């Protein structure tokens, strides 16, 4: 049955190719040329966050901006204020390689989990102005990628046993596993419907996973090394996908094709951290040649350099509202832009 | 004709240890990945050159051209006790430096819990103080002439510029407070760091060249070599003038003082240029 | 306002913290403890003390030092490697006394074999090239019992070991017999060949003979880490 | 086998990953390029607005 298994899987693999080619009949470039450019788009560094001792790993906007945390290699999970530059609190971890951050939907818990193999949750306000952790997520074998609220009573995280598993904080028990993946997976976004989520492995792959009914939907493929980062577009109907080839890709779920790609001759380095604006026009990216380009999402033409940072880029991210931008690095120092 | 050429190269050396002590100065002070404490002193002692350059020299040079005074007496304190601040200044900042690459290459475990942001400021601090002090103490309480007035008056019977009179007892103190001190640490430190370096150097030597089948010495040469000449002399000649009856020409003397200048120049070039890591933060500037 | 004045007053004991927990974090060296599952890691760890990272945290000579035990991860393509290229100095335990032993896999080939092919892989990751490795080497009297007590021998596993001759750096300061002296610079030979292939003065290997209960590694580890840092910081001022 | 077992359920995961709809890619990039200006009016980002709103002055 083995060879019957090989002859079918590649006989139907071979169809599945057939069926995405047939669906293409143009480029997103010869659709959109007819389009002004948008510009020499400039940002100016308004504002430094200062006080870590070692290399950010992590970042997370709050819901209504003005908030966002950080974790580090020290051990402490600061919580800024980013109206006056200020701390409100200084939460110290046990563990003190934390790869993960996420700020709750509500505001009222943070998640934060590494090399440790548990997610742990901690809860801001109390009877008293005291912080201490509520719970340990433990059922893992391999270090935390990356951990994102669903909802005050449901967080989904990704580790790096090449599995996802969905958790229910009120017992510590699982809910759904996520299983498929050959290589580790290093992120995980949710989507505004709160129903459906990403997966970039090593493996230069991606799933569609249904929350609803846990098990994969589609399968996207097309780069050549490692995925770093993914993230959703604002409308909900395409992603964008980084890796270490120096190339950025716009992949669709209604036609299951890769669409219009990225790439520059000048950069060698591996993306780091890909998101979206509020429109969905420009394309903010990392890099590990110490800047941060920022793409057009339409006709691929670098609009600006937001250079200024030392060292590499590990993490950023665009505010809900759209009017602030912010990249940590192993500098650091958090850089909020505008 | 021999003023002009004098003037030219005066104004040569002015020029060039502004440029490099701004040079320096800036360096040090825009770039944020250079801002460990060793960085303020090396940043301390360019600031102190610098107004070295700006303040005392271009009088000097026009003093030593005509070989008169066209200025006032207050002046010429004033003058004075700034040369002698900023010349202890640097030997002092030189001496601190030494202090700390002997805690750093002798006592690597305890390095950065020992060299720590406020042992640097207590250093700059008494780096800068104690040389105002004694040097205006000694110029405007008229204590350098205090213990005998008849040779002080037979100095002034005639010349009519004013050079600066020791006698058999300020001489010596000075002597044994700005030089002999800040020479015999570096001495003893820069010994045992050659030898230290020389003992691991040979281990690796053994090593590799069993595995197979002098830099100390051209770094701690350079640094010694350039302050014992730049400064030596000068030394021993105002020290050894009081015991003798002044019979001295000053043209030894103009050469003796200019040699502490040249020496003050010469100081980022082998301070700060020298290394590898500054020249690549200079290039990376641009 | 009041309200700006509990914000100004929170921030300042937030920085207030800040500054001791500054003060207390460079005071500490980190150090890795990769190895094998059969070897003694958890003897020696247990030893200092007297499901991830079980980091330890003693203290010898006024300095802390602060080691972990990173064996609970998986194998191959080895990403978490990335944030260790800070640490000081990685302990590399592997037990001699396994030349015949073999591993739980019966493909798999024999445990030294794979201990060399970490070694190798831990030794030219780029990531790991400015951190030197203090290679220990446990079970000491086991590989001793096991010689001497006839048995198969090394030739049959390594083949190169009848052209071998023992350096003339052995030192057998105990004395016992000169047949066991052979295999223990035998061993030394294969992680001193995968070291010295690369180089270029930029980090080292201090190879070490312990057994698993005995005492000294402290006192070894500390040597170790003094000299590593005193190179270190030797070659910054272009003096080594 | 059991690997014989799981290679079966991958090949049933596969047939069902290939019995789905599928739409034109033109339909999709036109759908995108509109709602690229549909909400673009808003743009805090890519069109600066007056020194006066941004709660970041200097
Ligand atoms: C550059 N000249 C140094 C200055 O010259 C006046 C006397 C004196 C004593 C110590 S340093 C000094």
């Amino acid at each position: 049955e083995l060879d019957q298994l090989r002859q079918e899987a590649e006989q139907l693999k071979n169809q599945i190719r057939d069926a995405r080619k047939a669906c293409a009949d143009a480029t997103l470039s010869q659709i959109t040329n007819n389009i002004d450019p948008v510009g020499r788009i400039q940002m100016r560094t308004r504002r430094t966050l200062r006080g870590h001792l070692a290399k950010i790993y992590a970042m997370h906007w709050g819901t209504d901006s003005r908030l966002l945390v950080s974790a580090s290699q020290d051990g402490k999970l600061i919580i800024w204020d980013s109206y006056t530059t200020n701390k409100v609190h200084a939460i110290p971890l046990r563990s003190s390689w934390v790869m993960t951050c996420a700020y709750a939907p509500s505001g009222n818990y943070v998640a934060c989990g590494g090399l440790d193999n548990i997610c742990s949750i901690y809860n801001l306000k109390t009877r008293e102005g005291n912080v201490r952790v509520s719970r340990e997520l433990a059922g893992h074998t391999g270090y935390l990628s990356c951990c994102r609220f669903l909802d005050d009573n449901q967080i989904v995280t990704s580790s790096g046993d090449t599995t996802c598993a969905l958790w229910d904080i009120e017992t510590g028990q699982q809910t759904t596993t996520f299983t498929g993946h050959t290589g580790d997976v290093m992120s995980l976004s949710l989507a505004p419907d709160t129903r459906l989520f990403v997966s970039g492995a090593c493996d230069a792959s991606a799933k569609l996973w249904d929350v609803r009914e846990g098990m994969c939907r589609q399968t996207f493929t097309g780069h050549e090394s490692d995925i770093n980062a993914i993230c959703f577009f604002p409308n909900g109907n395409a992603f964008a996908t980084g890796s270490d080839d120096a190339t950025c890709r716009l992949f669709d779920l209604r036609a299951d094709q890769e669409l219009m790609t990225y790439s520059h001759d000048n950069i060698i380095c591996g993306i780091t951290s890909v998101s979206f604006s509020k429109s969905g026009r420009l394309l903010l990216a990392g890099y590990d040649d110490f800047n941060c380009n920022v793409w057009d999402a339409l006709k691929a033409d670098r609009a600006g350099v937001l250079a200024g940072h030392d060292n590499r880029v590990s993490c950023l991210g665009v505010t809900d509202d759209g009017m602030a931008v912010a990249t940590g690095s192993w500098d650091s120092f958090l850089k909020i832009w505008n | 004709d021999v003023r002009a050429s004098l003037y030219s190269l005066m104004v040569l050396i002015i020029l060039t240890t502004l440029v490099g002590n701004l040079i320096v100065i800036v360096s040090i002070s825009h770039f944020k990945q250079l801002h460990t404490p060793t960085n303020w002193l090396i940043h301390s002692m360019a600031t102190v050159d610098f107004l070295l350059g700006c303040l005392v020299m271009p009088y000097s040079m026009v003093r030593s051209a005509e070989h008169c005074w066209y200025f006032g007496e207050v002046f010429c304190k004033i003058h004075t006790s700034t040369d002698i601040m900023l010349s202890s200044a640097s030997i002092f900042h030189l001496s601190f430096i030494s202090i700390d690459r002997y805690y750093a290459v002798c006592d690597p475990l305890r390095y950065k819990a020992k060299m720590n942001i406020l042992v640097i400021c207590v250093m700059i601090f008494i780096s800068w103080s104690v040389p105002a002090v004694f040097a205006f103490g000694m110029i405007f309480l008229e204590l350098n002439f205090k213990g005998a007035e008849e040779i002080y008056y037979k100095h002034v019977h005639c010349r009519g510029g004013c050079s600066v009179f020791f006698s058999k007892i300020s001489g010596v103190l000075t002597f044994m407070t700005s030089f002999y001190i800040p020479g015999s640490i570096m001495l003893c430190v820069y010994y045992r760091i050659y030898l230290i370096a020389k003992e691991q150097a040979r281990l690796i030597s053994d090593a590799n060249q069993k595995l197979q089948i002098r830099k100390a010495v051209k770094t701690l040469g350079i640094v010694m070599g350039v302050f014992l000449i730049c400064w030596c002399p000068f030394f021993i000649c105002t020290v050894m003038d009081p015991f003798l009856h002044y019979i001295i020409p000053p043209t030894l003397n103009d050469v003796l003082i200019w040699f502490g200048y040249l020496n003050s120049t010469f100081n980022p070039m082998v301070y700060a240029f020298f290394y590898p890591w500054f020249r690549k933060a200079l290039k990376m500037m641009l | 306002r009041n309200e700006e004045k509990a914000q100004r007053e929170a921030n300042k004991k937030i920085e207030k913290q800040l500054q001791k927990d500054k003060q207390v974090y460079r005071a500490t060296h980190r150090l890795l403890l990769l190895g094998a599952g059969e070897s003694g890691k958890n003897t020696i760890v247990k030893q200092m003390r007297i499901s991830g990272i079980f980091e330890t945290k003693f203290q010898v000579d006024k300095v802390n030092f602060h080691m972990f035990d990173v064996g609970a991860q998986r194998d191959e393509r080895r990403k978490w490697i990335q944030c260790f290229n800070d640490v000081t100095a990685i302990i590399f335990v592997v037990a001699s006394s396994s030349y015949n032993m073999v591993i739980r896999e019966d493909n798999q080939t024999n445990r030294l074999q794979a201990a060399l092919k970490l070694f190798d892989s831990i030794w030219n990751n780029k990531w790991l090239r400015d951190t030197s490795v203090i290679l220990f080497l446990n079970k000491q009297d086991l590989l001793a019992e096991k010689v001497l007590a006839g048995k198969s021998k090394i030739e049959d596993y390594f083949p190169e070991f009848a052209r071998y001759t023992t350096p003339e750096d052995a030192t057998p300061e105990p004395g016992e017999d000169p047949r066991v002296t052979r295999a223990k610079y035998f061993i030394r030979d294969e992680f001193l060949r995968i070291s010295t292939a690369s180089g270029d003065g930029r980090h080292y290997c201090y190879p070490h003979f312990t057994c698993s209960v005995d005492t000294e590694n402290i006192r070894r580890v500390f040597n170790d880490c003094r000299d590593i840092i005193q190179r270190m910081h030797l070659r910054q001022y272009e003096l080594l | 086998t059991a690997s014989i077992a799981q290679a079966r359920k991958l090949v049933e995961q596969l047939k069902m990953e290939a019995n789905i709809d599928r739409i034109k890619v033109s339909k999709a990039a036109a759908d995108l390029m509109a709602y690229c200006e549909a909400h673009a009016k808003e743009d805090p980002l890519l069109t600066p607005v007056p020194a006066s709103e941004n709660p970041f002055r200097e």
